[PDB]
RNA sequence: UUCCCGGGCCUUGUACACACCGCCCGUCACGCCAUGGGAGCGGGCUCUACCCGAAGUCGCCGGGAGCCUACGGGCAGGCGCCGAGGGUAGGGCCCGUGACUGGGGCGAAGUCGUAACAAGGUAGCUGUACCGGAAGGUGCGGCUGGAUCCUUUCU
RNA sequence: GGCUAAUCCCCCAUGUGGACCCGCCCCUUGGGGUGUGUCCAAAGGGCUUUGCCCGCUUCCGGAUGGGCCCGCGUCCCAUCAGCUAGUUGGUGGGGUAAUGGCCCACCAAGGCGACGACGGGUAGCCGGUCUGAGAGGAUGGCCGGCCACAGGGGCACUGAGACACGGGCCCCACUCCUACGGGAGGCAGCAGUUAGGAAUCUUCCGCAAUGGGCGCAAGCCUGACGGAGCGACGCCGCUUGGAGGAAGAAGCCCUUCGGGGUGUAAACUCCUGAACCCGGGACGAAACCCCCGACGAGGGGACUGACGGUACCGGGGUAAUAGCGCCGGCCAACUCCGUGCCAGCAGCCGCGGUAAUACGGAGGGCGCGAGCGUUACCCGGAUUCACUGGGCGUAAAGGGCGUGUAGGCGGCCUGGGGCGUCCCAUGUGAAAGACCACGGCUCAACCGUGGGGGAGCGUGGGAUACGCUCAGGCUAGACGGUGGGAGAGGGUGGUGGAAUUCCCGGAGUAGCGGUGAAAUGCGCAGAUACCGGGAGGAACGCCGAUGGCGAAGGCAGCCACCUGGUCCACCCGUGACGCUGAGGCGCGAAAGCGUGGGGAGCAAACCGGAUUAGAUACCCGGGUAGUCCACGCCCUAAACGAUGCGCGCUAGGUCUCUGGGUCUCCUGGGGGCCGAAGCUAACGCGUUAAGCGCGCCGCCUGGGGAGUACGGCCGCAAGGC
């Protein structure tokens, strides 16, 4: 562009769009499960996976993925969400954090615990 | 027209060297005239004259190369390896004495043109003024 | 040596490369899903005209209509301008809702053809126009990003 | 309704002075000085009581704090393009500490906007912070500054000061009291409650310090403030031990069953001595006051500590918490089971469908450690908005072409000025922060003292090369005179032959047409094939080109007029008149639209004949709009060189169109091909640039959704932008 192209009219800044509105900016959002069930994934991936359509403190209503192993989730579970997503499924932006409100953590995971939400066991 | 005379200057001689010309005329200025002075005693060209072609002032430029390359391509090496307009018209660009730049780890030169009247980033530096940045040469 | 089958060498076009048994386009139906388009309905803000208009300052009367008085004047009080705000009628914004509703996904390539890519088997593409279950055909211009000099689908 | 005091309110005098109207002096916006008239002062109280202290009064300064006003700076949307009636100015007046339409009365008709007015959305600004090589981006919690608010909206009063958070009034909403008449509130002060939320603390101590109000002082008030508490919220310091200790124990993992691994790790041995206990114990505090002097200077004396019996010091003393993420590649870290497209992982490539370093557990390893992960948000990478620092022939991207408006840009020489620009001095650039230096807490974090740097703006002074500007001059750009060209450049009147179809006539006999084959069709009402005449419409063979013109679109018989552009010669005239161009305006293949004409061939739609599984097609027969003209709309395109215009510089060779030339050839201007330098991702481009450069305009920023929706504008409509 000429320099005169730049005084006339000039660069554009350009802004990004939110991957989620878990809204508030908000870190996490509470929710209540409105109803939770099992879906099919996407494209070379078979599976069983485990949502819950949520209902939110952010007014909006949405699927998030319950993580991990087991769960103990159902018709009126209230579970905080925190968002991330599934590449393999899809309307999925969030997961539930597991350990919070009315969901469990993954009972006799040994290994990777702090996601999960699975407190520290002893043994002699 | 011709809208820089003076970018014209310095790609008349650009394309001059790169094809190898023992030297080459360009359109008489006396302003033009200072910048090769600045541009010879400062090592770049062999030196320059002021001829007249069909009746109009020229300034003819001569024009130096370094020696003959071996294996293949002896074309030989460049002596002024760049040249480039700094100011332009409608871009123009004026300079404090702190902010005179210095030029390839000082194997360059800058040509400025002042109230000292034009310099060398060097000569300006040590005369401590400012002015139009004219050119990168190195 | 034209053709059928397989094959070699040169060349050419390709959107094919598990490589022509390759690749591909469009229409339908019933679920089911988010999205978007949207009359009417409810809410909000705003602007214009008109009318009612608190507090208060400012104006004016302040009267054998009240109180004080050196009779100069003051105060009560009264009337007016403005005025928060309301009301009635109109535009405009924004929100919520919403009958009806275009395209997208999965249900399952399911269906009917074969439009394009090799001269894709009528070269393709394009603006425009009319037709047509559907890719489409066709007319008129135009471009080359065009091979070489009967029709016969689909894997 | 009634008494009553004052530093409360009046009246009279004094007038240092001040105030106001008028006149002159100086000065320059309402600044001083001065004269004439007029108008204006006051308050007491205490003592060591006749002279001191705390007060009052009028004036002139200082100081500090403010009002008001100007230049400049100060987010997104043009799918917000027009806005304005106190609007913009003027005279007079109101009002105020003061200017001003702040308001008001009457005059004038102005003010503003693409240098983005009006509208919409969003947001307290800043010192600074975060990030970044930098340039930039992003941010404005804490601390300082400035503004605004005090449940929502109006208003004024008192006052030096307010239109006042714990003052007043009214309306509204809400809460509470109520004899239903009428009343009372305002934590966005500190604590604390509740609600909301992923989430944010003690109804603590103190008035010792600092700071503020009042007070002659004593003192009083001070949820400002100094301190303590709670939260790994951050930052910093420190601990869970140090030296020994095997050819290397059990357990556990791997195993090619020999051995490998955890691992000097443990055990054990020997030092030290976090925690904890004892003792001692701050600085932060020295003035106000009081005494001598003189209530000064100066000297002497006295009190006072929330934090706290804390910091620190000395003595004694115990071997004394480790966790979290990772080990497929980006990326440091591998093996065995389990599992079998399941269960699961997943930031991205992607893992899992029976030998998974990728899921899950194990052993081992890597990284950090009182922390380690996660999600969210900013900057980075991202040169992916490209000022530094990108692009547009085919990748996204040159407008369809032209004319010029605003605007950007501007040959050669001389002189003036000195606005841009450069320099010097100076003022400002508070403190905090950042940088450097010493220093204080045992270190550090944290804190002090000092030093340095600084863009920017104000002022004075200076330089004049470049930019501007004014004056002069020149001719290499531009234009003009004269002369010589070529051309499907454009508008209008005109005419000419060939062929098609039809009408007429002649002769003339059974088929013609058509295809892959054929049917449909036309033919004895005599077609095809031939000759003659006529009518009518459209288009222009050969020349004709790998040619020419034109800005594009586009333009072909011949003649006449009307008229555009352009090239070469001569070096004659002007004297920089130049380039580009948002917007605007005008052109703009075809198809399409409106009204009127025209209609030979051709032909969407249509109507039939074939082919085919079907054939809404390709082939055949026929045919309407339309194609042609006129006027008016429409405004698109593979509107292609898929290459904006202009200017200058950088080998050649060959072919060609058109000029001039002392005519193997030279010299301009077009059209082509090969190619030097160089460019490109390659293909290619290459003096007709895609090379080297400057000016100016248009344009792009992953694919799909979509050239769709929505809004505006255009249009008769189709539809365009
Ligand atoms: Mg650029
Ligand atoms: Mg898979
Ligand atoms: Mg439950
Ligand atoms: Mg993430
Ligand atoms: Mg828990
Ligand atoms: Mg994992
Ligand atoms: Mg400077
Ligand atoms: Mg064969
Ligand atoms: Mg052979
Ligand atoms: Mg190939
Ligand atoms: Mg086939
Ligand atoms: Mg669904
Ligand atoms: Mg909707
Ligand atoms: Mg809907
Ligand atoms: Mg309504
Ligand atoms: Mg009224
Ligand atoms: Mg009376
Ligand atoms: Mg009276
Ligand atoms: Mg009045
Ligand atoms: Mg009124
Ligand atoms: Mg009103
Ligand atoms: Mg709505
Ligand atoms: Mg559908
Ligand atoms: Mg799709
Ligand atoms: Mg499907
Ligand atoms: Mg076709
Ligand atoms: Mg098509
Ligand atoms: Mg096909
Ligand atoms: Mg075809
Ligand atoms: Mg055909
Ligand atoms: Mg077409
Ligand atoms: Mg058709
Ligand atoms: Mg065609
Ligand atoms: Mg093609
Ligand atoms: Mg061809
Ligand atoms: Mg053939
Ligand atoms: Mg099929
Ligand atoms: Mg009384
Ligand atoms: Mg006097
Ligand atoms: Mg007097
Ligand atoms: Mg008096
Ligand atoms: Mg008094
Ligand atoms: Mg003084
Ligand atoms: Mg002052
Ligand atoms: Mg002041
Ligand atoms: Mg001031
Ligand atoms: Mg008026
Ligand atoms: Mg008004
Ligand atoms: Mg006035
Ligand atoms: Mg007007
Ligand atoms: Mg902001
Ligand atoms: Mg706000
Ligand atoms: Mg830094
Ligand atoms: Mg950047
Ligand atoms: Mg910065
Ligand atoms: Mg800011
Ligand atoms: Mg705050
Ligand atoms: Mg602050
Ligand atoms: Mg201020
Ligand atoms: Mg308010
Ligand atoms: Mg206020
Ligand atoms: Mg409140
Ligand atoms: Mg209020
Ligand atoms: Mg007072
Ligand atoms: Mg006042
Ligand atoms: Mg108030
Ligand atoms: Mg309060
Ligand atoms: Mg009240
Ligand atoms: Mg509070
Ligand atoms: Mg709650
Ligand atoms: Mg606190
Ligand atoms: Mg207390
Ligand atoms: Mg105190
Ligand atoms: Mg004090
Ligand atoms: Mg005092
Ligand atoms: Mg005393
Ligand atoms: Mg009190
Ligand atoms: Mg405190
Ligand atoms: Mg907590
Ligand atoms: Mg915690
Ligand atoms: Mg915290
Ligand atoms: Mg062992
Ligand atoms: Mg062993
Ligand atoms: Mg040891
Ligand atoms: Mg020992
Ligand atoms: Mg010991
Ligand atoms: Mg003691
Ligand atoms: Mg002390
Ligand atoms: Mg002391
Ligand atoms: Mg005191
Ligand atoms: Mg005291
Ligand atoms: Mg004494
Ligand atoms: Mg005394
Ligand atoms: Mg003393
Ligand atoms: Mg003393
Ligand atoms: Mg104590
Ligand atoms: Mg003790
Ligand atoms: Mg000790
Ligand atoms: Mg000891
Ligand atoms: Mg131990
Ligand atoms: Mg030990
Ligand atoms: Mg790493
Ligand atoms: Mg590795
Ligand atoms: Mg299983
Ligand atoms: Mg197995
Ligand atoms: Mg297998
Ligand atoms: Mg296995
Ligand atoms: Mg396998
Ligand atoms: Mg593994
Ligand atoms: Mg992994
Ligand atoms: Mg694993
Ligand atoms: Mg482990
Ligand atoms: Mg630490
Ligand atoms: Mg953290
Ligand atoms: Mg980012
Ligand atoms: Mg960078
Ligand atoms: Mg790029
Ligand atoms: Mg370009
Ligand atoms: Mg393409
Ligand atoms: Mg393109
Ligand atoms: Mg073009
Ligand atoms: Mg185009
Ligand atoms: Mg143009
Ligand atoms: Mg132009
Ligand atoms: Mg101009
Ligand atoms: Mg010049
Ligand atoms: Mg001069
Ligand atoms: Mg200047
Ligand atoms: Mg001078
Ligand atoms: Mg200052
Ligand atoms: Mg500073
Ligand atoms: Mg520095
Ligand atoms: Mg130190
Ligand atoms: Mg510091
Ligand atoms: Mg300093
Ligand atoms: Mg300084
Ligand atoms: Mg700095
Ligand atoms: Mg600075
Ligand atoms: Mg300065
Ligand atoms: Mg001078
Ligand atoms: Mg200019
Ligand atoms: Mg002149
Ligand atoms: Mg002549
Ligand atoms: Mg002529
Ligand atoms: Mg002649
Ligand atoms: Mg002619
Ligand atoms: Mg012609
Ligand atoms: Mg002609
Ligand atoms: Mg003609
Ligand atoms: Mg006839
Ligand atoms: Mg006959
Ligand atoms: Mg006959
Ligand atoms: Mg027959
Ligand atoms: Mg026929
Ligand atoms: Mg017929
Ligand atoms: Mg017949
Ligand atoms: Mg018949
Ligand atoms: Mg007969
Ligand atoms: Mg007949
Ligand atoms: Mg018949
Ligand atoms: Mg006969
Ligand atoms: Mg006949
Ligand atoms: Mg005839
Ligand atoms: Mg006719
Ligand atoms: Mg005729
Ligand atoms: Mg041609
Ligand atoms: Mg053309
Ligand atoms: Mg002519
Ligand atoms: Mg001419
Ligand atoms: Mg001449
Ligand atoms: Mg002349
Ligand atoms: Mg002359
Ligand atoms: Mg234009
Ligand atoms: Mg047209
Ligand atoms: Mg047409
Ligand atoms: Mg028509
Ligand atoms: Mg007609
Ligand atoms: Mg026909
Ligand atoms: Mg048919
Ligand atoms: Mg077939
Ligand atoms: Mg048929
Ligand atoms: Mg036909
Ligand atoms: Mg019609
Ligand atoms: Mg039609
Ligand atoms: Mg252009
Ligand atoms: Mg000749
Ligand atoms: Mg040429
Ligand atoms: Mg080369
Ligand atoms: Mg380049
Ligand atoms: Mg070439
Ligand atoms: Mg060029
Ligand atoms: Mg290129
Ligand atoms: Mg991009
Ligand atoms: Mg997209
Ligand atoms: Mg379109
Ligand atoms: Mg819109
Ligand atoms: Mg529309
Ligand atoms: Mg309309
Ligand atoms: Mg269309
Ligand atoms: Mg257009
Ligand atoms: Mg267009």
């Amino acid at each position: 562009p000429t320099i005169n192209q730049l005084v006339r009219k000039g660069r554009e800044k350009v802004r990004k769009k939110s991957k989620v509105p878990a809204l508030k900016g908000a870190p996490f959002r509470r929710g209540v499960c409105t109803v939770v069930r099992t879906v099919t994934p996407k494209k070379p991936n078979s599976a069983l996976r485990k949502v819950a359509k949520v209902r939110l403190t952010s007014g909006y209503e949405v699927t998030a993925y319950i993580p991990g192993e087991g769960h103990n989730l159902q018709e009126h579970s209230v579970v905080l969400i925190r968002g991330g997503r599934v590449k393999d499924l899809l309307g999925v932006r969030y997961h539930i954090v597991r350990g919070v409100y009315d969901a469990a953590g993954v009972k006799d995971r040994k290994k990777s615990r702090s996601k999960y939400g699975t407190k520290k066991p002893k043994e002699a | 027209m011709l809208t820089d005379p003076i970018a014209d200057m310095l790609t008349r001689i650009r394309n001059a060297t790169r094809v190898y010309k023992e030297s080459t005329d360009v359109p008489a200025s006396r302003f033009k005239e200072e910048i090769l002075r600045i541009l010879a005693r400062e090592g770049f060209i062999k030196g320059y004259e002021r001829v007249d072609v069909d009746g109009k002032p020229y300034l003819r430029v001569y024009l130096k190369y370094g020696p003959r390359r071996q294996g293949p391509d002896p074309r030989p090496e460049q002596v002024i390896h760049h040249i480039r307009r700094i100011s332009k018209p409608g871009r123009r660009v004026y300079v404090g004495v702190k902010e005179i730049p210095r030029v390839r780890r000082g194997l360059g030169i800058a040509i400025l043109s002042t109230s000292k009247g034009v310099l060398t980033d060097r000569e300006a530096r040590k005369l401590g003024v400012g002015g139009e940045l004219i050119c990168e040469v190195w």
